């Protein structure tokens, strides 16, 4: 449970799976 | 959020595509 080191995995699967559409990281 | 969310527990490609703009 270390957010930095998740919230890296997740704008990575955030790019993937928004494509396109694009997404807003507010680490919030 | 999605810190809260998705790092204690695993969402899907389902509960992450709640994201997307
Ligand atoms: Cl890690
Ligand atoms: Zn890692």
């Amino acid at each position: 449970v270390n957010q930095h080191l998740c919230g890296s995995h997740l704008v990575e699967a955030l790019y993937l799976v928004c494509g396109e559409r694009g997404f807003f990281y507010t680490p919030k | 959020g999605i810190v809260e969310q998705c790092c204690t527990s695993i969402c899907s490609l389902y509960q992450l595509e709640n994201y997307c703009n």
